[PDB]
């Protein structure tokens, strides 16, 4: 009776009047260990098991 | 006095509509671009048929395509809280 449940998570970089949003790995005030599942581009590598609190997309606001 | 006052009526009305029409303040010299953007976007919607692109808008206005993005975000008239969705 084991099922597979896939939750979709959508986010975007829209150019707000302040500056321009970016989907990138690097955030200033974070730890290194949490920035692990992500690659250089700022998306998680495929098949990485996620705990509630993990980063799915690295995004930055101006 | 009609042909004379036409100036003052128009200039007063449009000078008011520059300020008090929007919730957020935007000066006449920085809203005229939004009004004319609206007008020429209506013209380009009428003539060519489809929606024109910020690049082509910036080619029409003769500006940096990162400014027409900045002026649209101002042109976003704000939305209410108590709305049935």
């Amino acid at each position: 009776l084991t099922s597979i449940h896939i939750e979709e998570h959508e986010i975007d970089a829209r150019d707000t009047k302040l500056g321009a949003e970016e989907i990138t790995r690097d955030i200033p005030n974070v730890s290194d260990e949490v920035l692990a599942d992500l690659d250089e581009r700022g998306i998680v590598r495929i098949g990485a098991e996620v705990r509630d609190g993990d980063i799915l997309v690295g995004k930055v606001t101006p | 006095f009609s042909t004379y006052a036409t100036w003052w009526i128009r200039q007063a009305i449009t000078r008011a509509m520059a300020d008090q029409a929007r919730t957020i303040r935007i000066p006449v010299h920085m809203v005229e671009v939004i009004n004319k953007l609206g007008r020429i976007q209506r013209e380009l919607l009428q003539d060519l048929g489809r929606e024109p692109t910020p690049e082509e808008l910036a080619k029409e206005m003769d500006i940096t395509p990162e400014k027409v993005l900045e002026i649209q975000q101002y042109a976003r008239e704000p939305i209410s809280l108590d709305q049935t969705i």
